[PDB]
């Protein structure tokens, strides 16, 4: 038993849960070397 | 009975439609193929143009 | 929703639709299941859209 | 236990730069063209001691390779045993010369022993114009370039002046008839239609059905598995046919153009030639299906089949985007075997409409030749950035 509000807020927090592309470490001014990852153990989600 | 051979047809359909062809783009593919082949064949022709001065 | 997903694949790929079945997917997106009428084989239909 | 006595040869393990191997491994053939069955020479060549020496020297690999598959003690049994039938082959073509005094003829045969032999092994490292195939376009090729350089060079007249040429006889003719008679030295007519054929195959070539294909294990770029339209090689194809045409005329000699057995031939004539088409319409439907036959069967014996492909990706550890592995077979075996049947059967179609337009090198053959060049193209292609 879902609403489509929460479905909607569950589908957005599923798909930022990916790691980041390869690519983009390089990039020419890149500082970032890995992903703001969730579990849904460890950390809760804010409901 | 012969319907394998109306199957066979319509699956050779299937694949022509399915199959990527160039379509403009007939335009550039088929001319940067026919460069390739046409220098190709030009330095086929200039190899196998060697032996013939022995009889001239 | 069915009706507007009936009438615009009909619209789209000059078919029959037998019928439509929709679900939203957990990523957000929504799926359409249309069934086509029975003297329709969607293997064809398939074939012409791009796929399969 | 008797073949442990006979060494081997030497090859090199570093990097060859590609203008070395185009620009040597091209040339030598001119000993062999010093000379350069009418029929039956599309086969190999032309002359009954320089005889053919493309088939032995392959056959003499396919052979110790199948008795290997009937290790370094096998390995060493390798490079030894084409010495062995080195000889044989050699000869065989001359027996078969002498049946249809002249022993004496056999001192000619003392040099040809070894000519091809030394050839054999080392033309394969570097490039990669190996198989014997690089051997075939060359001369297939020549046939069709070399045809024009005749004219000039050509002395025999017959009944028209041919010694300055043929192209341009303004002088001679002139009115000036430019429709000739194109009954010999039809280069004037035949270059026209076999561009046509030239064109027409290479948009053939191109046809392929583009599978998605992504690793099992990085998320980003996606590649395409190309299943050709043809999905086999012209030789494995036209081949099986052209050995089987062989094979039938070289039987009825034994045992057609004039003077012969005319059961089953392949129609030739200017323009078309039709008396009854239960002769004409049933040699395409017996070329047609036997090439289908041949494709279709091939892809099941050189494990090209879709059982064989999804083995291959699963190796590499490449699936389909939404499909389990298992499903990997279905989605080939959507592709993959009809268009080895429809793709034999087009490129003999293709074979039918060279051989009915009377292109250069009477249709048949060139199929071989344009795949072949094309072959190598995607080498020249990725080679170059």
């Amino acid at each position: 038993h879902k609403t489509f509000r929460i479905k909607r807020f569950l589908a957005k927090k599923q798909k930022q849960n990916r790691p980041i592309p390869q690519w983009i470490r390089m990039k020419t001014g890149n500082k970032i070397r890995y992903n703001k990852r969730r579990h849904w153990r460890r950390t809760k989600l804010g409901l | 009975f012969v319907e394998p051979s109306r199957q066979f047809v319509k699956d050779s359909i299937r694949l022509v439609k399915r199959c990527t062809k160039p379509d403009k783009e007939f335009q550039k593919i088929a001319m940067a193929t026919a460069i390739g082949f046409a220098i190709m064949g030009f330095i086929g022709f200039f190899v196998k143009l060697i032996h013939i001065p022995i009889n001239n | 929703n069915k009706h507007q997903i009936k009438q615009a694949v009909k619209k789209l790929y000059d078919i029959d639709v037998a019928k439509v079945n929709t679900l939203i997917r957990p990523d957000g997106e929504k799926k359409a299941y249309v069934r086509l009428a029975p003297d329709y084989d969607a293997l064809d239909v398939a074939n012409k859209i791009g796929i399969i | 236990p008797f073949c442990v006595i006979l060494p081997e040869i030497q090859k090199p393990e570093r990097k060859i730069q590609f203008k070395e191997k185009v620009l040597w491994t091209a040339i030598t053939l001119f000993i062999f063209l010093v000379c350069c069955y009418w029929m039956r020479v599309i086969l190999a060549s032309n002359r009954g001691l320089m005889a053919l020496g493309i088939s032995p020297i392959v056959t003499s690999g396919l052979i110790m390779q199948l008795l290997a598959g009937a290790t370094p003690k096998d390995r060493a049994l390798f490079n030894g045993a084409q010495k062995l039938f080195g000889m044989t082959i050699t000869i065989g073509q001359s027996i078969v010369y002498v049946m249809t005094v002249c022993l004496l003829i056999t001192i000619q045969l003392f040099v040809a022993g070894l000519i091809v032999l030394l050839l054999d092994e080392l033309l394969q490292k570097g490039y990669g114009l190996g198989s014997g195939i690089s051997l075939f376009i060359a001369t297939n090729i020549c046939e069709t370039i070399v045809w024009k350089a005749f004219s000039p060079t050509t002395v025999n007249t017959g009944r028209g002046m041919e010694f300055e040429g043929a192209i341009i006889a303004l002088f001679h003719l002139l009115a000036l008839r430019e429709a000739f008679y194109r009954q010999n030295l039809p280069n004037l007519m035949n270059l026209i239609a076999t561009i046509f054929v030239f064109a027409v195959v290479i948009y053939f070539q191109g046809f392929r059905v583009d599978l998605p294909i992504k690793s099992a294990r990085y998320r980003g770029q996606y590649n395409t598995y190309p299943i050709k339209l043809f999905y086999t090689s012209n030789i494995p194809i036209i081949l099986q046919s052209a050995l089987v045409s062989n094979l039938y005329v070289i039987s009825q000699m034994l045992s057609p153009v004039g003077g012969l057995c005319h059961y089953l031939s392949p129609p030739e004539s200017f323009g078309s030639v039709l008396e009854d088409p239960v002769h004409a319409v049933v040699y395409i439907v017996f070329m047609l299906g036997s090439c289908a036959f041949f494709s279709k069967t091939w892809i099941e014996v050189s494990g090209s089949s879709a059982k064989d492909v999804a083995k291959q990706l699963k190796e590499q550890q490449m699936v389909m985007r939404g499909h389990r592995e298992t499903s990997m077979v279905h989605e080939l075996n959507r592709y993959i075997p009809t268009a080895a049947a429809f793709g034999g059967l087009c490129i003999g179609a293709l074979s039918v409409l060279a051989d009915f337009l009377g292109a250069i090198g009477s249709g048949t053959g060139i199929l071989l030749a344009v795949t072949i060049i094309y072959q190598y193209f995607e080498i020249f292609v990725k080679e170059q950035s």
